[PDB]
């Protein structure tokens, strides 16, 4: 019941899922995926993998989990899970998050720990994929791949400095001293026409505060391809990877990295007059996971 | 909020 | 109605658009109708590019005709108007479009299951409409047509996932058969379908191409799609929607990507052909716009005959210049048809089939695929047959440990002047569906070229190289080889033994790829052969360097009463009629060589036990060989493990010749016998 | 040379519900009242 608008994922079911493949997976299953029955090992194989990874993420008080979505694959129960997160990043990648923090607090709750979820609830969980299929190139990424989880792999050429990303906005009414903080949603900040406040209404009291705003991380990092495949007469590209948060600072030039993320196109303006768009869409990558 | 039924498709 | 006055023209656009939907519906010559089936395949989702061959609907005219019934010239129509046509076919289909039989399986692409949503939900809004005013209870036509008046639907260009192109005329059934030269392309031609042969010359990448944006207003929870047909637009800030538009509540607007409407789009830049350019002249290049599925399919150093409607845009240049309503054209492709086949696009059907059965049922392919290189050329047999090689290749190997054997020949031509070598490099030119002809110390100056300059339709950098990165995959027949200087040399070092560039220059630091055949024609030290110095000294190629090439023929110019004599037979023959001289056998046409060449080339032969024993056994007398005659007069230089590489290489591609997958050891002693009789001219 | 773009539009989802001094509201309730008043078990207005 209930699937979202222009994708086909349902919240409820894909919670399930997720969670039933927490609850019960074990790596002989990626064992039988990989052919390699015969390395199958009686203790490893065994144990619940990512039940352990949540435990130790729990001791440890990590926020960010690593999932290999080819173990998605070899679930026999979340294998749709795993389409659904290559066609529709963002989405799947929030009902993971969500569902790893209630994994988290009900694994607590049903042992009845003595550790506090205090922490635990307040804390906010990540989930980075990787192995995420095949790496294709960049010169055999069709404008239908927009926003799904691509594969790349290159040298890490030249990384800019953190450039500040706003994230809410500071607007301060000069006549009444009404400071009203504006969070930033889909890269869109609305300012107040006039004075929020109903006694007092001014539409020239408000003045930004540049200093005063909450920023995030942003690091914008050039990665030269080396793809396992080649076109005839191809030259190398280059593409901007995009990355964010904590991954800031990580890829330093020189690394041969492969990278998973969203493959993103956005409108660039062209600044001979402004606010007018370029009907050609820049190119990049958001990044979720560096290996 | 983007919820719609699921009768559009599978 | 001054303002604007009208004129009558001969087409009538409803006549033709029952024309169109009766053809489409009707036509079954190439059991079920031809297109009927295609439309079922793309509601399948599993075709999404119509092909609208013209053909067809001149067989349809004149099928009509024939019978006795009035058809209108459709084709002449869409030829005049191409752009018009589009749209009116486009509809006529988004008209017939059948229903799936398949249903989405969570598998399919991310723009199918929108679409299907997108036309689940205007269904559903004019259901729901007509069953309201059929409450209301104030004939179900009339019914239909208030509620398709009423409601706001998702407009048909925004469920449709196919793409839509003509195919131009055959020139044999039968303007669009006449392929033109960009020279020729007029002003007189603006909205035709026209047919443009030339050599592409800078295609650039796929970049997504904005058609339709899309927004969302969150407060009124509609969808609002803004049209672009323009190089640049102007995005959208107040709501559009009109019952937000009536309601003076505020509204915001946000782009929503994966809900915009995308094309593939490329641009190639075509030039024109060397024989096209009149006397005197420069060829001169014509803009080329590539969308949907009809991307990657043109890539540079392309013989092609894109066809393609050839649309105006608005200028864009100086304003000075600018005196009018001056525009800028364009060519929109639609079919691209290759002059030379690709060896990567060979496919095993009975077409090729049939032909390939004639040449090996006919035997004798080696001495056939051998002579008909160059015809014209008389007696060097060795050599063409060293060149048929070439170009078959021999099989690359790729060892677990990351080891990499190149797999590709390389022949070097050194001669005395006027022996024809640049003439055998120009057929092989002729010949190869890829080759670069470099020459001389001016002329590829820089064979390896580190240019990065900018695209002007994306500004991210693009990196371009010399012939030898256009020459990937083919045969980089270079001319003047030893009067090239010294720093290309060191660059074809690498080329040759490796299959890759590294540069490591001010703002490249990368590693290019050129899995490139050397074919190299160049003249001893001091012109002519001397006898009286070394054949080492002659060639004047240091070891490192001559190592590399597999077969370095010698064709040394030596008087002879009867052999030249013979030679100018031919050659006056060849001057008097325009053909080979002898009718022993028929020369084979590059079309069906090239169509050969490519099945031997899938072919990947292996050695033999008893093989490998003979190829170790004749590679260690050679080198004892070079060894005893290390400073003889006749040291060609010291046999190296590169000579043990280049017998293996040669035997896989004579087995490859014979479409054999097992190498057999008659062609190990062939190959030994070429290399050997290499240099056998020398005396 | 170019034809001028045009700017469709189509409800998709459920937003914030209709306000009854919304104006949409008001000629929905304008309409039923045409619609459906009855007097003496006639629809006076509609057959007006
Ligand atoms: N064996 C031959 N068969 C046909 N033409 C020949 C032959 N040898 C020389 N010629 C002619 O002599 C000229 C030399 O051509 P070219 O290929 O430029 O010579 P090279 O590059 O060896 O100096 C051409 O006109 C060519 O047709
Ligand atoms: F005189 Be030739 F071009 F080798
Ligand atoms: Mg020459
Ligand atoms: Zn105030
Ligand atoms: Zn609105």
């Amino acid at each position: 019941l209930r699937i979202i608008w222009g994708t086909n994922v349902s919240i409820q079911e894909c919670t399930t899922n997720f969670r039933n493949f927490l609850m019960s997976f074990k790596y002989k299953f990626r064992k039988i995926l990989d052919e390699r029955e015969e390395f199958i090992n009686n203790t490893t194989d065994e144990e619940l993998y990512y039940i352990k990874q949540l435990n130790e993420m729990r001791e440890l008080g990590t926020s960010n989990l690593n999932l290999d979505a080819r173990n998605l694959l070899a679930y026999k129960q979340t294998e749709d899970l795993y389409h659904q997160l290559l066609n529709y990043p963002q989405e799947v990648i929030s009902i993971m998050d969500q569902t790893i923090k209630d994994c988290m607090v009900s694994l607590i709750v049903d042992n009845n720990l003595d550790y506090d979820l205090d922490e635990i609830e307040t804390k906010f969980y990540k989930v980075r994929p990787y192995n995420v299929g095949s790496c294709k190139g960049m010169r055999e990424l069709n404008p239908n791949d927009i926003d799904k989880l691509i594969n790349l792999k290159g040298l890490v050429l030249r990384s800019t400095p953190v450039i500040p990303d706003m994230k809410v906005a500071f607007f301060k009414c000069n006549v009444c001293d009404h400071t009203m903080a504006v969070e930033i949603d889909r890269g869109v900040i609305q300012e107040p026409a006039r004075c929020e406040r109903i006694d007092c209404n001014e539409p020239n009291s408000m003045s930004l505060i540049h200093n005063r705003c909450s920023f995030a991380d942003k690091q914008v990092i050039k990665l030269q391809e080396t793809p396992d495949f080649v076109p005839d007469g191809q030259t190398p590209h280059s593409i901007s990877l995009c990355v964010y948060d904590e991954l800031v600072d990580s890829c330093r030039a020189g690394d041969r990295i492969e990278v998973t993320g969203t493959f993103r196109s956005i409108p660039i303006r062209a600044n001979s007059r402004q606010r007018v768009l370029k009907s050609l869409y820049k190119t990049y990558v958001d990044v979720v996971h560096v290996k | 909020r983007l919820m719609v039924d699921r009768k559009l498709g599978v | 109605s001054a303002a604007l006055p009208s004129i009558q023209l001969p087409v009538d656009y409803n006549n033709l658009f029952n024309e169109i939907t009766d053809f489409l519906v009707t036509f079954k010559q190439d059991k079920g109708p031809k297109y009927m089936a295609m439309l079922q395949k793309v509601a399948n989702r599993e075709l999404n590019s119509v092909i609208i061959d013209l053909d067809d609907i001149l067989q349809y005219q004149n099928e009509k005709f024939l019978q006795g019934t009035q058809a209108d010239d459709l084709v002449s129509a869409i030829q005049q108007n191409a752009n018009h046509f589009t749209e009116l076919f486009c509809r006529a289909i988004d008209n017939n479009m059948p229903l799936p039989t398949k249903e989405i399986d969570y598998k399919d692409d991310v723009l199918d299951v929108i679409l299907n949503q997108r036309r689940l939900r205007n269904e559903r809004m004019l259901s729901d409409r007509t069953n309201e005013i059929r409450s209301e209870n104030l004939m179900n036509d009339a019914l239909r047509e208030v509620v398709e008046d009423e409601t706001e639907l998702f407009p048909p260009n925004l469920t449709r996932r196919y793409f839509l192109y003509f195919k131009p005329l055959s020139q044999n059934c039968a303007i669009s058969s006449k392929p033109l030269s960009v020279r020729q392309i007029k002003g007189d031609f603006l909205g035709q379908l026209i047919t443009v042969r030339g050599i592409i010359t800078r295609v650039s990448d796929v970049k997504p191409a904005v058609e339709v944006i899309a927004y969302t207003c969150d407060q009124c929870g509609y969808e609002v799609f803004q049209e672009v047909n323009s190089r640049t637009f102007t995005p959208l800030s107040e709501c559009t929607s009109e019952e937000c538009s009536q309601n003076q509540t505020k509204g915001q607007l946000f782009m929503s990507t994966r809900a915009s409407k995308f094309s593939a789009f490329q641009e190639c830049k075509i030039q024109e052909l060397s024989q096209q350019v009149p006397v005197g002249h420069i060829p001169r290049s014509l803009n080329i716009h590539v969308n949907g599925t009809l991307v990657r399919s043109l890539s540079p150093g392309d013989i092609v005959d894109v066809t393609g409607i050839f649309l105006p845009a608005p200028y864009t240049g100086f304003k000075a210049l600018k005196a009018g309503l001056l525009t800028e054209t364009y060519l929109e492709a639609q079919f691209v048809r290759q002059h030379k086949k690709k060896f990567a696009s060979f496919s095993l059907t009975s077409d090729v089939e049939e032909r390939v059965m004639e040449l090996i049922t006919s035997g004798d392919v080696y001495n056939r695929l051998a002579k008909s290189i160059a015809p014209e050329i008389y007696g060097n047999l060795d050599v063409k047959k060293a060149l048929l090689l070439l170009l078959v290749g021999g099989v690359d190997k790729r060892v677990g440990d990351g080891m990499k054997i190149r797999g590709d020949i390389n022949v070097c031509l050194m001669g005395d002047p006027g022996v024809a070598k640049s003439q055998l490099l120009k057929a092989i030119c002729k010949i190869s569906p890829r080759g670069v002809y470099t020459t001389g110390k001016g002329s590829s100056g820089v064979g390896l070229t580190a240019a990065v300059m900018k695209d002007p339709v994306t500004d991210e950098m693009i990196l371009e190289g010399g012939a030898l990165v256009l020459a990937d995959n083919g045969i980089c027949c270079i001319d003047e080889f030893d009067k090239m200087d010294e720093s290309d040399r060191t660059a074809i070092h690498e080329v040759m033994e490796q299959q890759t560039i590294s540069i490591s220059k001010a703002g490249i630091n990368t590693t290019l790829n050129a899995r490139t055949s050397i074919l190299a024609a160049a003249n001893p030290l001091y012109g002519r052969y001397n006898p009286r110095l070394s054949p080492l000294d002659n060639i004047n190629l240091p070891a490192a360097l001559l190592s590399r090439f597999d077969i370095l023929f010698l064709m040394l110019d030596i008087p002879s009463r009867d052999d030249d004599e013979k030679l100018a037979e031919h050659v006056t023959y060849v001057h008097m009629h325009n053909k080979q001289p002898d009718l022993d056998f028929t020369p084979v046409e590059p079309s069906k060589m090239r169509e050969y060449i490519a099945y031997a080339k899938t072919k990947r032969p292996v050695m033999s036990e008893a093989v490998n024993d003979y190829v170790v056994q004749a590679y260690i007398r050679l080198r004892q060989d070079s060894k005893r005659e290390m400073d003889s007069k006749f040291s060609f230089g010291q046999a190296t493990p590169r000579t043990l590489l280049g017998i293996i290489r040669l035997s896989q591609a004579l087995a490859k010749l014979r479409l054999a997958d097992m190498v057999d050891i008659d062609d190990v002693e062939e190959a030994l016998r070429l290399v050997r009789v290499s240099k056998e001219s020398l005396y | 040379s170019f034809d001028r773009p045009e700017i469709y539009s189509a409800p998709v989802l459920q937003g914030e519900s209709p306000n009854d001094d919304d104006n949409t509201e008001i000629i929905k309730s304008f309409k039923n009242f045409i619609l459906e008043f009855r007097l003496d078990s006639q629809f006076i207005y509609r057959d007006q």
